[PDB]
RNA sequence: CUCUUAUCUUUAAUCAGUGAAAUUGACCUUUCAGUGAAGAGGCUGAAAUAUAAUAAUAAGACGAGAAGACCCUAUGGAGCUUA
RNA sequence: CCUCAUUGGAUCAGGACAUCCCAAUGGUGUAGAAGCUAUUAAUGGUUCGUUUGCAACGAUUAAAGUCCUACGUGAUCUGAGUUCAGACCGGAGCAAUCCAGGUCGGUUUCUAUCUAUUUACGAUUUCUCCCAGUACGAAAGGACAAGAGAAAUAGAGCCACCUUACAAAUAAGCGCUCUCAACUUAAUUUAUGAAUAAAAUCUAAAUAAAAUAUAUACGUACACCCUCUAACCUAGAGAAGGUUA
């Protein structure tokens, strides 16, 4: 839902000389608000990504003046966000009867000044609708995500038994009895830091930007998780999940978020949920401000054992905003 | 028809439910012999009207069924308040 | 299925045939691979 | 029968016909592959410089025995979604609506009176 | 009073004949010996009809727009109107009226001034300095050969002059307009747009008489004065037609304008038994002269775009 | 006009009387493909084919007519205007 | 140094296929649904208006194909244009006049001699219902084949009703009824199996099947050798044909 679109602007005609006069401007691409469901046709139908404009009509004699070029359109979905090669965001086709200019007509040849022709700009211009879930999920390798996604809706999520697996975001609505449906997309488990694009990086990471709200899933076991050698408490987890989002980006810790506790099946790891309970809330042995939502509820999703009442939760938070 | 029968529903997507599980279960429930039925308004969003051999059932907002007001009509056949406002008329020269 | 003036294997798995009087290049793995004469 | 060009009797309570102006509504476009309209047959009337959908549920012309002939030809207006424009139809209308193929419980509803 | 004109269900207005076709082509080839291009316009008219497609296609010529028939509009904020009209790149705007040839001299500097800082190639030998017209039907385009033709040369009318749109078919050879610069001006056809912006900017450029009202059905439209006239306060169309007191209702006015003119037509109405012809007052005839006033400039001073101007 | 219909009169048609006109190299006067100058009943190669009427249609015989149009020619005219 | 002049419509259509819809298929960045691309196929169909002088739009449709027939077709009809006799403006010329500049007005007739032609057929499309709100799909959304029912149009007929006439015993449509079989193939897909050690290979190898549109193998219709003074006829221009206790 991130693809990419190449454009070139129509190049100018060149002038009759002696009077003849000025070349019509190149044709313009102007990316079009249509219907939503376009999306699906861009990417797919038309698979050649290069929309190209037609370039103005040359002078003729008796001083005709050019046909000014013929112009070229993208349909888009309803809410894109139009961004640069670059990534600089050019635009947003938010609302409907939204136009924009995304790429330039060349310059209409004319003979009296400088320039006799001039061609056509030509740029490559990333459209995209980055998943627009009513919450999203963030949480770290071996959490558990997959799985309580899996429960909730019928999605068949990849289960991630190691690190860097399930790249791609699976978005998953949840039906209530009250006919509402909520979107929730899993993505993978998140390295440390990645404010250097480490490893699978933030890149992925802009998914959660355009989500609403975000869901943090805690597993017990990653509590003193010896990795290489980290050995990361899920105290420790949190403050870094909240510490590397503020770094990412400082709204983004804004954003409204639940806690979602999980491998709380293991009489360990109740006794963990017990000093889960300990950890944040009250002050403990800390080893910047952080944000503790408290929208925290105890559930296994192995057992499936709880996952009824987060629900609830979850519902109401999204209704209040 | 025998009965009317009239009945809101919280959305549009509870009024798909609820006119596709009547049709379900109506096929399953006998009527071997009976025709079938078809399911009007789908085009409509807000008003959905399966009419059975017998019975007419009627599904609609909140909204809609206080525009149409389709209990007083059907209850008070010819004292309706809106059909009193529909007077009649003649057709004489201007002078 | 492409009918070409030239037909050319494009893979190992691809193989020839001279089925109804024209020359087909058949490849099982992969059906774009297909060609007649 | 109607035609393109008819010149038409808009029955319902609704606004858009019941206030009277010097110009009666004519059908535009008569919605079958047969260009005539019938009873139950829906065409596009030309209204108040407004473009609307609407129904027949009487004409003048004769038709099979035992169905009623009106003296004019009546119409009833229906919004894009198909729901009635008019909450009311105080004129009889035929009773052949019914099983005709098409959806017109929704104007049955509406209509007091049958014929 | 009502509060905004219903527009939701009505049509755009499409004109568009095809001599505006065949026309649009001899403009096109006419570029050859064009000087300058004048664009006439309806005073009452600032931002609205003004065919694109001129800046378009005669674009390569400089150009010069003169707003026609100010006397029967309201110019109180002419300032403002140049204010903006610099922002849309038309640094120079003349307001004129051609019937008693108001700011007509005017033109003939500028256009000599403006051509000095311009380059001629080509026609840099010849010493006569010929200039092209053009613009929407029925703004004076015609009636400005004239007004010229009489201001300078004092000779007298060359170009038919006429009310209703689409008299001027063909683009027509030059009219000598001055002697002393030489002027002479190429006359021709009014070109409205292949497809006007709203259907408001099509129900006002009916307005002004631009395009022709019968295809807007004049029913459409003479509710549209009663809105703005109430609107903009211009509370004169009681006191001409005598009627009781103001009024925002088409059928109430046009039933006491009709009854005033003493006009009644024999309509046929479908009642419930049958076809029956009744006589009855003409609205139709009413809501022509009700317009046919207005045009006249006796039902007052108008500035059909407010608050778009403003801004 | 959608979308035509019925009736009566005229004409038509059959019987009796009278009796023209333009037109006509000769005709025992076919279809298809080819050839040819946009071109074929008649030429090349296939094919079709008892003989004569009566009443209908108008694709063709570059169908028939008129002092029609269009360009060019003549050391052919004529009307009109002048510097 | 400038330049510039046959074609619409109506009626009836014959044909090409370089296919617009309908039908059979290969591929996909084809999950379903929508699409894209290519092969095969000429089957029947391919709308009504507004402004228009060439386009410009409106509302529909399964689709509103692209071309050839001397604008296909004026001894079938019609509007322009070529383009004149009258008359105006604008621009030329001393004038007469003139302009490939505007505008308004404005007569082509034909009795058919020859060729050719004038008496059946075996249906196309669309929507709804069912399968089934299922298969599929996270949801959104949402099929195929199989099966039943409605219409529209076309073709062929009819008059019990209805309607319109003859202010007749009739004729019409706006009324009513009826419409189907495929031996024979193309793209494509299978099965068996050599050249070619395969437990390969659909085969311009020998073989076995399935699979568009077409069509006439196969049906229906027709089939009789036929008196005729005359009358009568739902038969007819004449002649022919039917009927006659
Ligand atoms: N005991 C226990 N095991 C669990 C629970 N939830 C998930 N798991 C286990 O965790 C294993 C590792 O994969 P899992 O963390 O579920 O996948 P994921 O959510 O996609 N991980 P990632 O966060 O990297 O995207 C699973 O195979 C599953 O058996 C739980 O509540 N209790
Ligand atoms: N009051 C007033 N009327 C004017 C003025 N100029 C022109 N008119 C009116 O407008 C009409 C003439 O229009 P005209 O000059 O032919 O303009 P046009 O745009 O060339 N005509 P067309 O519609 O054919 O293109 C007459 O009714 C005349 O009285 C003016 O300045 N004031
Ligand atoms: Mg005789
Ligand atoms: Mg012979
Ligand atoms: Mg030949
Ligand atoms: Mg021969
Ligand atoms: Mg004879
Ligand atoms: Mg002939
Ligand atoms: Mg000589
Ligand atoms: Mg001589
Ligand atoms: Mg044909
Ligand atoms: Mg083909
Ligand atoms: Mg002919
Ligand atoms: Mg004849
Ligand atoms: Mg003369
Ligand atoms: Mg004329
Ligand atoms: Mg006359
Ligand atoms: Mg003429
Ligand atoms: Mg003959
Ligand atoms: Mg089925
Ligand atoms: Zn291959």
């Amino acid at each position: 839902d991130n693809l990419r679109i190449f454009t070139k602007g129509g190049s100018g005609g060149m002038g009759y000389p002696r009077l003849g006069g000025e070349g019509g401007r190149g044709g313009d691409v102007w990316v079009v608000a249509h219907k939503n469901m376009t999306l699906k046709q861009l990417k797919n139908k038309y698979p050649q990504k290069r929309f190209v404009a037609g370039g103005g009509a040359n002078s003729r004699v008796s001083a005709l003046q050019g046909s000014k070029g013929k112009d070229c359109e993208v349909p888009a979905p309803v809410g894109i966000s139009v961004t640069d090669e670059n990534g600089q965001v050019l635009g947003e086709l938010n609302k409907e009867e939204d136009r924009v200019l995304v790429a330039k007509g060349g310059l209409g040849g004319k003979l009296h000044t400088n320039f006799l022709p001039l061609k056509g700009q030509k740029r490559i211009v990333h459209l995209d609708l980055k998943v627009i879930a009513d919450v999203g999920l963030v949480g770290f390798p071996n959490a558990g995500k997959s799985s309580l996604l899996s429960r909730v809706s019928h999605a068949t999520p990849v289960i991630a038994d190691y690190a860097f697996t399930t790249l791609r975001p699976e978005l998953g609505k949840i039906m209530y009895n009250d006919f509402k449906q909520i979107s929730v997309a899993d993505l993978p488990g998140l390295i440390e830091g990645a404010h250097m694009n480490k490893g699978m990086g933030h890149k992925f990471l802009k998914h959660l930007e355009r989500t609403r709200q975000l869901l943090f899933v805690v597993d017990i076991s990653g509590f003193q998780l010896s990795s290489v050698t980290p050995y990361r408490t899920a105290f420790e987890t949190i403050i870094l999940l909240t510490k590397e989002l503020e770094l990412y980006k400082e709204e983004l810790q804004t954003k409204p978020a639940l806690l979602a506790i999980n491998k709380m099946d293991l009489p360990d790891a109740q006794v963990k949920l017990q000093e889960l309970m300990k950890q944040l809330l009250s002050p403990e042995d800390f080893l910047e401000k952080a944000l503790e939502f408290q929208h925290i509820v105890p559930i296994s999703t192995v057992t499936g054992e709880g996952i009824a009442e987060l629900k609830s939760c979850i519902r109401k938070a999204l209704d209040e905003q | 028809t025998d009965y009317f029968v009239i009945g809101s529903g919280t959305s549009t997507r509870h009024l798909h439910a609820m006119v596709h599980y009547l049709v379900k279960m109506y096929k399953h429930l006998k009527c071997r012999s009976d025709p079938y039925v078809k399911i009007e308004g789908k085009d409509a969003d807000d008003w959905l009207c399966v009419d059975f051999g017998s019975m007419v059932i009627h599904l609609m907002l909140p909204e809609t069924r206080e525009t149409y007001e389709l209990e007083k009509l059907w209850t008070l056949r010819s004292f309706d308040d809106q059909l009193a406002q529909i007077a009649a008329e003649t057709l004489p020269e201007d002078f | 299925f492409k009918t070409k003036g030239v037909i050319k294997k494009r893979c190992k798995d691809c193989y020839k045939v001279k089925r109804r009087g024209r020359w087909f290049i058949l490849c099982k793995t992969n059906p774009k691979h297909k060609q007649r004469q | 029968a109607v035609q393109k060009m008819t010149r038409v009797r808009v029955v319902d309570n609704s606004a858009l016909g019941s206030t009277p102006y010097h110009r009666p509504p004519r059908c535009i476009h008569v919605y079958n592959k047969s260009g005539v309209g019938k009873v139950g047959d829906q065409i596009l009337l030309a209204i108040r410089g407004q473009k609307k959908k609407a129904l027949i549920v009487g004409h003048r012309m004769p038709g099979s025995r035992m169905t009623p002939k009106f003296d004019s030809n009546n119409v009833v207006l229906i919004e894009d979604n198909g729901n009635p424009v008019g909450t009311r139809i105080k004129i009889p209308i035929p009773t052949s609506l019914r099983r005709r193929e098409g959806e017109y419980s929704k104007v049955l509803a509406i209509a007091q009176n049958f014929v | 009073w009502r509060e905004c004109f219903p527009l939701q269900g009505h049509d755009v207005a499409r004109w568009f004949p095809g001599h505006m076709a065949k026309g649009l082509k001899k403009m096109q080839s006419s570029l050859k010996s064009v000087d300058c291009v004048i664009e006439v316009h309806d005073a009452r008219i600032p931002f609205s009809g003004r065919n694109p497609l001129f800046q378009e296609l005669l674009g390569l010529k400089p150009h010069l727009l003169v707003l026609n028939k100010m006397d029967l509009a309201d110019l109180t904020e002419q300032q403002k109107i140049v204010q903006r009209l610099e922002e849309k790149g038309l640094s120079n705007v003349l307001f004129t009226n051609c019937v008693k040839d108001e700011n007509i001299k005017q033109i003939v500097p500028k256009v000599m001034e403006l051509i000095r800082c311009s380059y001629r190639y080509h026609r840099a030998e010849t010493p006569e300095y010929c200039i092209m017209v053009v613009g929407v039907p029925n703004v004076g385009k015609s009636s400005l050969i004239n007004s010229l033709r009489r201001q300078h040369l004092r000779t007298g009318k060359a170009a038919r002059v006429g009310g209703e749109p689409g008299i001027t078919r063909a683009v027509t050879s030059r009219i000598q307009v001055c002697e002393r610069p030489l002027v002479f001006l190429l006359d021709t056809p009014g070109v409205l747009a292949p497809r006007i912006e709203s259907v408001e900017t099509g129900l006002k450029l009916a307005l002004c008489g631009t395009v022709l009202d019968h295809l807007v059905g004049e029913e459409t439209m003479a509710d549209y004065l009663l809105y703005t006239l109430n609107r903009h306060g211009l509370f004169g169309y009681v006191q001409h037609y005598a009627l009781a007191s103001a009024c925002d209702q088409i059928e109430w006015v046009l039933k006491n304008v009709a009854i005033k003119l003493r006009k009644t037509r024999k309509v046929k109405v479908l009642t419930g038994t049958g076809n029956v012809n009744v006589i009855q007052p003409d609205y139709a005839m009413a809501a022509r002269d009700f317009l046919r006033t207005f045009r006249s400039g006796l039902l007052g001073q108008v500035m059909l775009d407010r608050d778009i101007i403003p801004a």
